[PDB]
């Protein structure tokens, strides 16, 4: 049989692992990055070697759409893959935020991450399926890119769909959007 | 002006 475990310490590592904690995974494969799995349940086996319940977060590659011009380099989706693996593939432990917490980093480390979709991988389908859109690129919000707000509309601008590169976009003390000064 | 990252 099995008891259900309710923390792994990996590897003496100062590291304590406890269900609902996200981590990284080696791939069997040299090259990849690791996997990033949610854990749900830890338990051991008859002969006490561990196990662990996951769920997968899904990179945009793998995913249906792949890479897109508003997935950040964090972007992840929430799946609803589940799997069983042993505790030995975990190496460290990871954060994954949600949006806004993401936006709200200090800065950013390997450790972290952000989701702001759950994807189903069968279907292929996103959830939620609306997305808020800014500039009058009218395209959604990337984390990774830079962008300026008018103090009128008070809408989201990047720098270049407003005709400045991003290091005077850097020097504006205050900025106010074209269409604000007009008509 | 205020930025987002
Ligand atoms: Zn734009
Ligand atoms: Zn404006």
């Amino acid at each position: 049989g099995r008891k259900e475990l309710d923390s792994y310490t990996i590897k003496g590592t100062n590291k304590v692992v406890r269900a609902g904690d996200c981590v990284l995974m080696r791939p069997s494969d040299a090259g990849k990055p690791p996997y990033v799995a949610r854990v749900e349940k830890i338990e051991a086996d008859a002969r006490n070697n561990v196990k662990v319940h996951c769920r997968w977060y899904y990179r945009p590659e793998e995913s249906l759409g792949g890479r897109r011009q508003f997935h950040g380099a964090k972007e992840l989706f929430l799946s609803d893959h589940f799997d069983v693996q042993s505790a030995h593939t975990i190496e460290g432990k990871c954060i994954v935020h949600t949006f806004k917490n993401y936006t709200r980093l200090e800065n950013v480390g390997a450790e972290d991450y952000y989701c702001r979709f759950e994807y189903k991988a069968a279907t292929g389908a996103f959830t939620p399926d609306r997305v808020a859109v800014y500039c009058k690129c009218e395209m959604p919000y990337n984390p990774d890119d830079l962008m300026v707000q008018c103090e009128g509309c008070k809408d989201w601008y990047h720098p270049a769909c407003v005709g400045m590169t991003i290091e005077e976009a850097k020097k504006l003390d205050h900025f106010v959007c074209a269409e604000c000064s007009s008509d | 002006a205020r930025t987002k990252q």
